[PDB]
């Protein structure tokens, strides 16, 4: 797995891939 | 939060799964 | 099971633009 | 859900904004 | 809808989504 | 132009539809 | 109507790389 | 158009550059 | 030949995240 | 290859990491 | 073809498109 | 390398095909 800043859409799709069937939850900025 | 940790800093895979369901 | 996984990549990505900060939830079942 | 409704047929941004928050 | 700089490809796909069936026109830099 | 307005600045949805057909 | 919409997302995106500044038009019908 | 020609079968960059400008 | 080309765009993209620096190879046949 | 194995059915990140390096 | 910095994923997909059937090889940072 | 040439600088199409197989 990459050592990169992940930002914006690149974050969402990555979570998309990292969670798979569990799914996920993006709050954007907290 | 996800963003403050993995955008304005870098995130492990592990640190990223915290945000799974 | 691809064409609903490849499809969700386009969906997740579009939710990000449309909701922005509000955020969203992506799960089912 | 969204997959059944947006993958079969296209959703518009407006419909997609139903799955927000 | 997001409050973000949209740049490059991220601009095109967003317009893609914002216009839908109307379609669109990208000139890049003017 | 689109780019000068929505990349080197931020753009509303509304400001973005100006660039539809 | 998905597989031609999801497909156009890949097309629009590729036109952007290939034309760059020249720009393009994405409409039909 | 492009959709009929690039979605059914693959276009190459070269073909796609026909729909430019 | 689209649905395996459009599909490889999603694959190549995912390999990039998963391998990062290690790198990869994308060819067949 | 990967196309036959990841395009027909979904691969997970773990499977995809078999095609690395 | 664009005159842009291409980075990260944007690099891979572009090569994806530039090589077509030949395919390619990404090393990331060398 | 690809990255040092086409990310931290800009790359022609030609300069990009060097990295094909
Ligand atoms: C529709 C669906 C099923 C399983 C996981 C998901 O994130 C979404
Ligand atoms: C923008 C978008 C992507 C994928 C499916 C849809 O219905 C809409
Ligand atoms: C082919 C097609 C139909 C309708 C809208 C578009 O942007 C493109
Ligand atoms: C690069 C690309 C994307 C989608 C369809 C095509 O024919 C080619
Ligand atoms: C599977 C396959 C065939 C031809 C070219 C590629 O890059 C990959
Ligand atoms: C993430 C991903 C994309 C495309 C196909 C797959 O099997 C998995
Ligand atoms: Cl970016
Ligand atoms: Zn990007
Ligand atoms: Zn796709």
């Amino acid at each position: 797995f990459v050592n990169q800043h992940l930002c914006g859409s690149h974050l969402v799709e990555a979570l998309y891939l990292v969670c798979g069937e569990r799914g996920f939850f993006y709050t954007d900025k907290t | 939060g996800i963003v403050e940790q993995c955008c304005t800093s870098i995130c492990s895979l592990y640190q990223l799964e915290n945000y799974c369901n």
